[PDB]
């Protein structure tokens, strides 16, 4: 009975949106290219391999030149993209 | 200096007591009915 | 409040009474103009002393005459 | 006599409306009938849609009210308007037309107030009246 | 489904309703701040909320203040924080003299025995909360370098 | 001479300021070749500065210490020529201007619309006023005299005292 | 059909009646003077057409004129560009020294000894040292002689009267209709696809077809009198191959798709062409022609007499959500029934294009030896700055006139414009606390280090050598972009510009284009930027949403758009008025674009231009001052202010003299403007019946009754000489300064 407002009750569909756009985004990110930013990998897939490397060097941050602030970034905006998308459009038309 | 401790006791008080008092009684006085 | 009067030089041409956004003035009678009515200020307590009337008074210098005088709530135009 | 249970306009609500004074120390009131329902604009920003039959409207300011009678009377010819002032107390004081005659129609029973009898220019000095509670007019 | 709507049902009131406002999160956010949370003196609304500012001001002092690169970085900081709660205990009993009328009720807030109350309650729970946060950062050394005793 | 100002052709700091100008520009003189009309150009400003510097070292003026003209305003006939003669040709070109603008006024006073005038000028009768201002001084004068320049104060707006 | 052509034939006589009527086509104005004021108001309200006649299709003919009248006058001025470079101009030398000839097409008259103007400019030839870029353009077009600058006059000469003929046409002759005016979906279709493609598509076959073989023989060290004429270009396919062999081929590899044929002329180089500083005009060629192609795809979207295309009301309704209303619906109406509405957008669109042309054409100089032409491009920069910060001031004044004239409450039922106005007190009290934040946060800093360092505090400064705000985000993306050639842009050789990070570009021993590094001092100059404009973006937009009422008057849209008060009463309401927004949001404007100037002067001159000497070393202009110096108040006051005057203020007895008289007439006309800026009228109307007294005592009173300048007039008078005078100040400082020391 979550209340979007005042006495507007709206069902935020957290898991479903999050689910579908979770996998919605990942799946066609795991199209590899061979660019070194990449490494052979998608973009999902180098993503989480740059969270392994960096989680093996934990205090130590990743540096500037480090690939993964612009693997997260682009990561995490395509991923947005797709949570507002999918919320909008389950939210909205419901078929 | 002669009576050097007079400064470092003076000025924090003429600088932050002095208007702290006068501000918040003037307050008082400005605004009570 | 402002206050606000209204001098036998007027004309009764009713303009100062139209311009007025807060209803201070009223026409009421009188016999020393043509027009045989006479501006009158008598709700100067809601005047917010914009001065529309003296702007609307066509008489070389004014009949009606604003003089800015204590500040109000209703004076200051506050919502608030 | 105001009827609190006169229908408002339609309306989405804005930021611009009454704040805590009008609740502790005055509100305004205005009332028209309008022929149709139509779309006016608010004297504190937006549109609203005036219903058919009686309309009921609550305000911060009276300038803000005979804005809204301005409004009416020139683009919608809608003069039955009545304007009010309510206290917190619930007093409810009839402000406008005050005797039920616009102002810029002479009435009978009218006295004039603040009228001065001579020109401006006889004014007295103000070093005349210094010192001395005479009033500058005389 | 539309998602602002007047504010308490009133158009003319200068609000609206909107999910920043007024959803259900919101509401449960407020009504659960020590400012606004049913059943609770004066008093104990101003422990919790001098607890929690208290205990936060500390840190700006101690980590950019004028003695920061000396050993008495914390005590400096500490007493930099003392000061500023006394400076705004003396504002909060200045506004409650000069806002409040004498009356009875003392259970709300916005009385001059509530408003008393809730001072006292500020300024012990800012005491205590920027002694407690001089404690633990006095005791342990990875708050004195923010991190950095990881590396 | 005149407040201790000696005369500017044997002046040695004149003598100096005009080596140095005309040194300035013989130094970019040297950058061009002979017949290149910046050569020309360059040689034709040396002459002009050749020229005014001896025009001034032989027309009397009084040079400072600083090596510049300076000009005696005192009343004196021995200087009345740097400030004085000029001073009258201003003072007979602006009374021209005056008595000519004065008298389109009062004609334009006399028209149908006498705005109109004012914004779209009557071009003959214009003209015919700027030429009547060569006699400014004497029409001015029995204009006055007749009563016809000054207008009583009686007949003048004037705010409350 | 739907979009067809109609016209009324003959509706404006052709006379010259009204040419003597001044002020006919205001009824109010028609009457005639009566005080000067009306003068004042018939230059005042003379091209605001729609307070003349309430006939939008006569309005719209005005507006179609009036707008062939401007395109003739910017045709006359290219032609005069054109026609003073091709007989006034050291050009030809220019093009045989570019990077000892300083460019020069202004030549004075000797008068009064102006003839100092006449400056050494380097090829044997005396002129004014002109810094707007034209020597660079025509070098990139390909043009080696005079007589082609000749040709281009005429050309421009008779497109200004083509110009000048079509105005009088289609006013006087055939006026279009107003159903002709709207038509939003063709006008986008015929000027995507037909102005913006095939312009770009023409420019890219000029491009190809002439400059590229023309630059291709001037960097190989051709002269310019022994490179072949354009048309043998054209004609001889031998030539064409010599230089580019895949011309050999044909159109067949374009028709067949066979593009990567075409890879010798039409690149993906990036970086700067190393001979000339400047973009490889292979990378330019592609550019355009990949511009043209999207622009015309573009030009197909929006319906026409045929069934295919969008249509632009329904895209508009189908746009709306919960937190909305009726979302988008309702501004189709708008902006195809109010012409004020399209010139707001307009004019702030353009504005921040020419804004991102000072930055895209500092970064990327895209013309051969523009970039080591310091003095063409810190003017291009300032010039193209403050035409975006005018034009976008102008965006928000147009918007506010629209919301007092043609905003309908009944066409506009809870729709984003009406919700706008209904939470205006959310938006502006918001932006007033972030203004406030930024304010504080970015000043106080500057502040706070010039208190510290005035203490003998260095440590507890705000610097990279004390107490750090590194710019973290910003470094991030310049190694990005460094990183960017051959990783996320695999097919680019170089990057888009060196200003994000590589190599020091030098072309004559001089930088052309180094990295641009980022440190404390650049943190607090962008945060300054971002506050100033936070700050105009107040102003402006608190006068739209508060142009139509408020709580202080509820009644300000029968006041109208520009007036100057509505009386000493409610406490004062002075200033009230959306007109009196843009009043200040301008001096904010004329701020903002100073700081930002400024922070441009002083780190080119500090950390990019230079001298290249022996062991690849930069000298650079300033000797790398801004990182210690641009963290204080006093920095900026004594390294940048003081220091780069000098040059300006002993510019007397040389080249440069008129600058620094320009200096000084500038800051005479800012504070000339003061005069009205802090007074009032009713003072100057009081002196003003004295003097009235004085010419009266006299009978020489004029007939036209003179009155002081309305409070409108006063406070535009002010505003206008006090850009005018500070403007002035900054052109004369900074074109003395870096005519002499670059
Ligand atoms: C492909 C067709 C086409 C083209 C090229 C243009 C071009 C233009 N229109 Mg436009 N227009 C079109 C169709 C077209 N329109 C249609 C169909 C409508 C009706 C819906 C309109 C309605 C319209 C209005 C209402 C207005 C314009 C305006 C403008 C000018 C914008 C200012 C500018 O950048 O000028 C600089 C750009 C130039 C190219 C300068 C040269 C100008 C001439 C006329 C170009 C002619 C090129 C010619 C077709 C081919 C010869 C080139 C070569 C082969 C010899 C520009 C000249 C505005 C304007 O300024 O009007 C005067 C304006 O107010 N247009
Ligand atoms: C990013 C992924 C994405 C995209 C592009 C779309 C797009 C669309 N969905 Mg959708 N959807 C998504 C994820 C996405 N969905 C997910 C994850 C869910 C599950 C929660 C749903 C559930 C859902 C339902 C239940 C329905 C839709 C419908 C629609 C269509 C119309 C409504 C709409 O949002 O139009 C959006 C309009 C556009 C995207 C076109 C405009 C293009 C501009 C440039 C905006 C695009 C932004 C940007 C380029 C997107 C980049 C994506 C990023 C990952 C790189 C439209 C084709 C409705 C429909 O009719 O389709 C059957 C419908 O009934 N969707
Ligand atoms: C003449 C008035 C005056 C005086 C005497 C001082 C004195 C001082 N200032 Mg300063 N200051 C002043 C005006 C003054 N300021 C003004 C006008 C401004 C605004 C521009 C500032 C802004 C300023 C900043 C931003 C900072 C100082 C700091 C300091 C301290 C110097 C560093 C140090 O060793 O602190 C060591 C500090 C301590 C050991 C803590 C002392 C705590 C005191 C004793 C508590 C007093 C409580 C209160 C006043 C009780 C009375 C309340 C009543 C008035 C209602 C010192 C106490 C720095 C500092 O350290 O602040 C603490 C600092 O960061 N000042
Ligand atoms: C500050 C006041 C002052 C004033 C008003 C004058 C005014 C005058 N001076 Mg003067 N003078 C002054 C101070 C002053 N002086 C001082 C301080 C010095 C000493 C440096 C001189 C030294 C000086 C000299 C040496 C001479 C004058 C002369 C004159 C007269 C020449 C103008 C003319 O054509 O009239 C004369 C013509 C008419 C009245 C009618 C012509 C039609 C004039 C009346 C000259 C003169 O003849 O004085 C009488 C003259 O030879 N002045
Ligand atoms: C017909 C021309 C005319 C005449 C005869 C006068 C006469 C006078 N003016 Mg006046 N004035 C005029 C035009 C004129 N004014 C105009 C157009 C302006 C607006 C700029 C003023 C502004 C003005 C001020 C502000 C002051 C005077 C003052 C004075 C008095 C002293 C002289 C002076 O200061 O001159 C100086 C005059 C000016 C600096 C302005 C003159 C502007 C031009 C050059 C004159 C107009 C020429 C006109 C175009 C001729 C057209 C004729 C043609 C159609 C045939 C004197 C009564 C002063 C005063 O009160 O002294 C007691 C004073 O303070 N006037
Ligand atoms: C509006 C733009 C425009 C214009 C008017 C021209 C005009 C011309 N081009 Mg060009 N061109 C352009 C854009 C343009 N081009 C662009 C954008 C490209 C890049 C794709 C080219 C690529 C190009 C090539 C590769 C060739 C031309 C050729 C020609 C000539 C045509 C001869 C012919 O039909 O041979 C047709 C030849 C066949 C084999 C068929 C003519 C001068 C040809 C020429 O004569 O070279 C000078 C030639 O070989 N152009
Ligand atoms: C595409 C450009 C464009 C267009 C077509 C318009 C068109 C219009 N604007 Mg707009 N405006 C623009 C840009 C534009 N503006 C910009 C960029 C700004 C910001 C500065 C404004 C600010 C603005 C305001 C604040 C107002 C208008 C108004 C108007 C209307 C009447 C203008 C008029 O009669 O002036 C007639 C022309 C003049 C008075 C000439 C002005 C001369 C200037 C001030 C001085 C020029 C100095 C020169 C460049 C350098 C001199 C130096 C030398 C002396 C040494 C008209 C609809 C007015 C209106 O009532 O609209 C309803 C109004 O109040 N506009
Ligand atoms: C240097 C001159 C100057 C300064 C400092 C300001 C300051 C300000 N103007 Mg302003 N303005 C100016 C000239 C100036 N103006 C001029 C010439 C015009 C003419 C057109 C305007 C027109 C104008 C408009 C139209 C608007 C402003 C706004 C603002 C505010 C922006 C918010 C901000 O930065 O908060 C931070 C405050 C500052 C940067 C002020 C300096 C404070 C520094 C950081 C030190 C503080 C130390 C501390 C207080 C010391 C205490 C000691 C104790 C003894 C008191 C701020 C109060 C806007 C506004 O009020 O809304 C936000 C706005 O809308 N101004
Ligand atoms: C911006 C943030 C954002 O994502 O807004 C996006 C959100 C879009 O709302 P809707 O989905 O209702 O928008 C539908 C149409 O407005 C767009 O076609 O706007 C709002 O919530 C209102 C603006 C809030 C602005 C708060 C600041
Ligand atoms: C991080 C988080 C994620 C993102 C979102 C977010 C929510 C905004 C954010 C939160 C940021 C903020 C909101 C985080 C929330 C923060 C606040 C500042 C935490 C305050 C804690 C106060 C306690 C520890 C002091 C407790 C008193 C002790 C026990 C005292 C004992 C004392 C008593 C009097 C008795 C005597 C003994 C002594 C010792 C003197
Ligand atoms: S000043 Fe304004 S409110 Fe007061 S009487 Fe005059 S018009 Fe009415
Ligand atoms: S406007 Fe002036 S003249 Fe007319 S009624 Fe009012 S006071 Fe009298
Ligand atoms: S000072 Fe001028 S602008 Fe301000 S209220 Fe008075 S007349 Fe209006």
């Amino acid at each position: 009975k979550f209340e979007v407002s005042d006495g507007t009750p709206y069902d935020l569909n957290v898991p479903l949106v999050g689910a579908a756009s979770f996998i919605g985004w990942v799946v066609p990110t795991l199209l590899p290219s061979q660019i070194p930013l990449y490494g052979g990998k998608g973009l999902s897939t180098a993503f989480f391999a740059s969270i392994g490397t960096n989680l093996a060097k934990f205090p130590a941050p990743p540096g500037m030149t480090d690939p993964f602030w612009l693997l997260c970034f682009i990561w995490h905006s395509g991923l947005f993209a797709t949570m507002i998308l999918g919320s909008i459009g389950y939210n909205g038309y419901a078929a | 200096m002669t009576a050097a401790y007079l400064p470092s006791i003076l000025v924090p008080i003429i600088g932050l007591i002095f208007p702290g008092l006068v501000m918040a009684f003037a307050f008082i006085y400005i605004e009570q009915d | 409040s402002h206050s606000v009067k209204v001098y036998d030089t007027c004309i009764g041409c009713t303009q100062c009474v139209r311009a007025c956004p807060c209803d201070v003035l009223e026409m009421v009678s009188w016999d020393g103009c043509k027009a045989g009515q006479i501006a009158s200020a008598p709700r100067t307590e809601d005047c917010i002393g914009c001065k529309r009337c003296e702007t609307a008074c066509p008489t070389d210098f004014l009949s009606v005459r604003v003089y800015l005088g204590g500040e109000t709530t209703r004076s200051m135009g506050l919502a608030y | 006599t105001l009827n609190l249970q006169i229908p408002s306009p339609t309306f989405e609500g804005s930021t611009g409306g009454w704040l805590r004074a009008a609740e502790v120390e005055e509100k305004y009131a205005i009332t028209w009938t309008s022929p149709k329902e139509q779309v006016f604009e608010m004297p504190t920003g937006g549109a609203a849609i005036m219903r058919q039959g009686e309309n009921l409207l609550y305000l911060a300011r009276k300038e803000q009210c005979l804005a809204l009678a301005t409004q009416v009377k020139n683009s919608f010819k809608i003069t039955d308007y009545k304007v009010y002032r309510i206290f917190p107390s619930g007093e409810v004081q009839y402000l406008h037309p005050k005797d039920g005659v616009f102002p810029e129609k002479v009435n009978a029973g009218r006295v004039g107030v603040g009228n001065v009898s001579h020109s401006i220019g006889k004014n007295l000095n103000p070093a005349q009246i210094k010192f001395t509670s005479k009033s500058f007019n005389g | 489904s539309q998602f602002i709507k007047p504010y308490n049902d009133d158009p003319f009131v200068g609000n609206l309703a909107t999910p920043v406002s007024t959803s259900s999160f919101t509401k449960s956010l407020l009504s659960n701040l020590p400012a606004y949370r049913a059943g609770l003196s004066p008093l104990l609304r101003g422990v919790e909320i001098g607890l929690t500012h208290g205990y936060f001001l500390v840190g700006p002092f101690y980590k950019l203040g004028p003695l920061r690169n000396s050993d008495v970085a914390l005590l400096s900081g500490f007493f930099s924080a003392l000061g500023l709660i006394i400076i705004l205990v003396a504002c909060l009993t200045i506004y409650g003299v000069v806002s409040f009328e004498e009356t009875e009720a003392k259970d709300q807030l916005q009385t001059a025995k509530g408003w008393r109350q809730f001072t006292s309650g500020w300024l012990v729970g800012s005491v205590g909360g920027a002694s407690f946060a001089y404690i633990l950062i006095s005791n342990i050394p990875f708050l004195q370098t923010a991190g950095m005793s990881m590396l | 001479d005149v407040a201790g100002l000696t005369p500017c052709g044997e002046s040695k700091e004149f003598a100096r300021r005009l080596d140095g100008s005309v040194k300035k520009l013989q130094t970019r003189l040297k950058k061009y070749e002979a017949g290149t009309p910046p050569a020309l150009a360059l040689q034709k400003q040396i002459d002009k500065t050749k020229n005014r510097f001896d025009r001034y070292g032989k027309a009397g003026l009084l040079c400072g210490t600083d090596g510049l003209p300076h000009l005696i305003a005192d009343g004196r006939w021995s200087h009345s020529g740097e400030f004085v003669i000029p001073g009258l040709f201003f003072l007979y070109v602006a009374g021209w201007i005056g008595w000519v603008g004065r008298s389109y006024v009062l004609f334009a006073r006399t028209a149908d619309k006498p705005t109109e005038k004012e914004i779209i000028i009557d071009v003959p009768v214009a003209l015919s006023f700027v030429s009547t201002g060569f006699i400014w001084p004497f029409s001015a004068f029995k204009e006055f005299t007749s009563g016809n320049l000054i207008v009583p104060a009686d007949e003048i707006t004037v705010s409350p005292r | 059909k739907k979009v067809s052509i109609t016209v009324d034939r003959d509706p404006v006589a052709t006379s010259f009646e009204k040419w003597a009527q001044p002020g006919h086509f205001s009824r109010t104005l028609a009457k005639g003077p009566k005080t000067t004021t009306w003068i004042w108001n018939l230059h005042a309200d003379v091209h605001d057409f729609d307070s003349h006649t309430n006939s939008l299709e006569d309005i719209s003919r005005k507006i179609f004129s009036a707008h062939f009248g401007q395109l003739s006058i910017i045709f006359l001025w290219l032609s005069g560009m054109y026609f003073h470079g091709a007989r006034f101009s050291n050009y030809s030398a220019w093009l045989s020294n570019p990077t000892a000839v300083k460019p020069s097409a202004q030549v004075v008259w000797p008068i009064v000894g102006q003839e100092i103007l006449n400056g050494d400019v380097g090829g044997g030839f005396q002129g004014v040292q002109v810094t707007s870029g034209f020597f660079q353009i025509w070098r990139a077009s390909g043009i080696t002689s005079e007589v082609e600058l000749y040709w281009c006059a005429l050309a421009g000469l008779l497109m200004s009267g083509l110009m000048i003929f079509a105005g009088w046409f289609h006013y006087h002759k055939a006026a279009p209709k107003l159903e002709w005016f709207q038509n939003a979906e063709s006008m986008l279709n015929h000027h995507l696809s037909g102005l913006l493609g095939l312009g770009c598509l023409s420019w890219a076959g000029h491009q190809i077809h002439i400059s590229l073989p023309v630059n291709k023989l001037l960097d190989a060290g051709v002269a310019p009198q022994e490179i072949p004429l354009p048309h043998e270009f054209l004609v001889n396919r031998d030539l064409m191959a010599q230089l580019y062999p895949s011309f050999s081929k044909g159109l067949v590899p374009f028709f067949t798709l066979n593009w990567s044929e075409y890879s010798d002329f039409l690149t993906f180089k990036g970086g700067l062409n190393p001979v000339t500083g400047g973009l490889w005009l292979s990378d330019t060629a592609h550019h355009h022609l990949a511009l043209a192609v999207l622009f015309i795809v573009a030009g197909h979207m929006y319906r026409t007499n045929w069934g295919i295309g969008h249509s632009m009301k329904e895209i508009l309704e189908a746009h709306k959500g919960p937190f909305t209303g009726e979302g988008h619906k309702g501004l189709y109406e708008i902006l195809t029934t109010s012409w004020h509405a399209q010139l707001a957008i307009n004019l702030a669109m353009m504005g921040s294009v020419s804004i991102i042309v000072a930055h895209h054409m500092y970064a990327m100089p895209p013309y051969p030896y523009i970039a080591t032409d310091y003095p063409t491009q810190l003017s291009i920069f300032t010039h193209h700055m403050w035409i975006g910060g005018f034009c976008v001031v102008g965006g928000a004044a147009h918007a506010g006139i629209f919301m007092v004239r043609d905003y309908n409450p009944a066409q506009n039922y809870n729709n984003l414009l009406d919700r706008v106005i209904r939470h205006r007190d959310a938006i502006i009290s918001h932006l007033n606390w972030i203004c406030i934040f930024l304010g504080f946060h970015s000043f106080g800093l500057y502040i706070h280090n010039d208190t510290m360092r005035a203490l003998g505090r260095t440590q507890d400064m705000f610097s990279d050598t004390a107490i750090q705000l590194k710019p973290v985000f910003a470094q991030w993306v310049q190694s990005i972009h460094t990183l960017a050639p051959g990783n996320t842009t695999p097919n680019a050789l170089a990057t888009a510009s060196y200003a994000f990070g590589g190599d020091v570009v030098a072309v004559g021993n001089k930088v052309a284009m180094m990295p641009i590094s980022l440190g404390t001092a650049d943190f607090m100059v962008h945060h300054i930027h971002a506050f100033t404009i936070h700050v105009t973006v107040l102003i402006l937009l608190k006068g739209v949403l508060f142009s139509r009422n408020s709580r202080l008057i509820p009644d300000k849209a029968n006041l109208g758009f520009r007036f100057p008060c509505d009386g000493p009463g409610r406490g004062g309401t002075c200033q009230s008025s959306a007109w009196d927004s843009v009043f200040l949001g301008l001096f904010w404007m004329y701020n903002c674009i100073s700081v930002v100037i400024f922070h441009f002067s002083w780190k080119m001159q500090s950390d990019v231009w230079g001298t290249v000497q022996a062991d690849g070393t930069v000298t650079h202009i300033t000797g790398g001052n801004f990182a210690q110096s641009a963290i204080t108040i006093n920095g900026w006051l004594r390294d940048f202010l003081w220091a780069q005057a000098s040059q300006v203020i002993q510019s007397y007895g040389s080249a440069l003299s008129a600058y620094g008289l320009i200096f000084l007439g500038a800051h005479f006309i800012w504070a000339f403007s003061l005069m009205f800026l802090f007074s009032g009228r009713g003072y100057w109307q009081e002196l003003i019946e004295s003097i009235v007294w004085a010419h009266n005592k006299l009978n020489v009173a004029p007939a036209i009754q003179p009155r002081a300048l309305s409070i409108t007039q006063g406070r535009a008078v002010g505003l206008a000489h006090y850009l005018l005078g500070g403007i002035g100040t900054t052109w004369a400082f900074f074109l003395a300064r870096i005519i002499s020391v670059g």
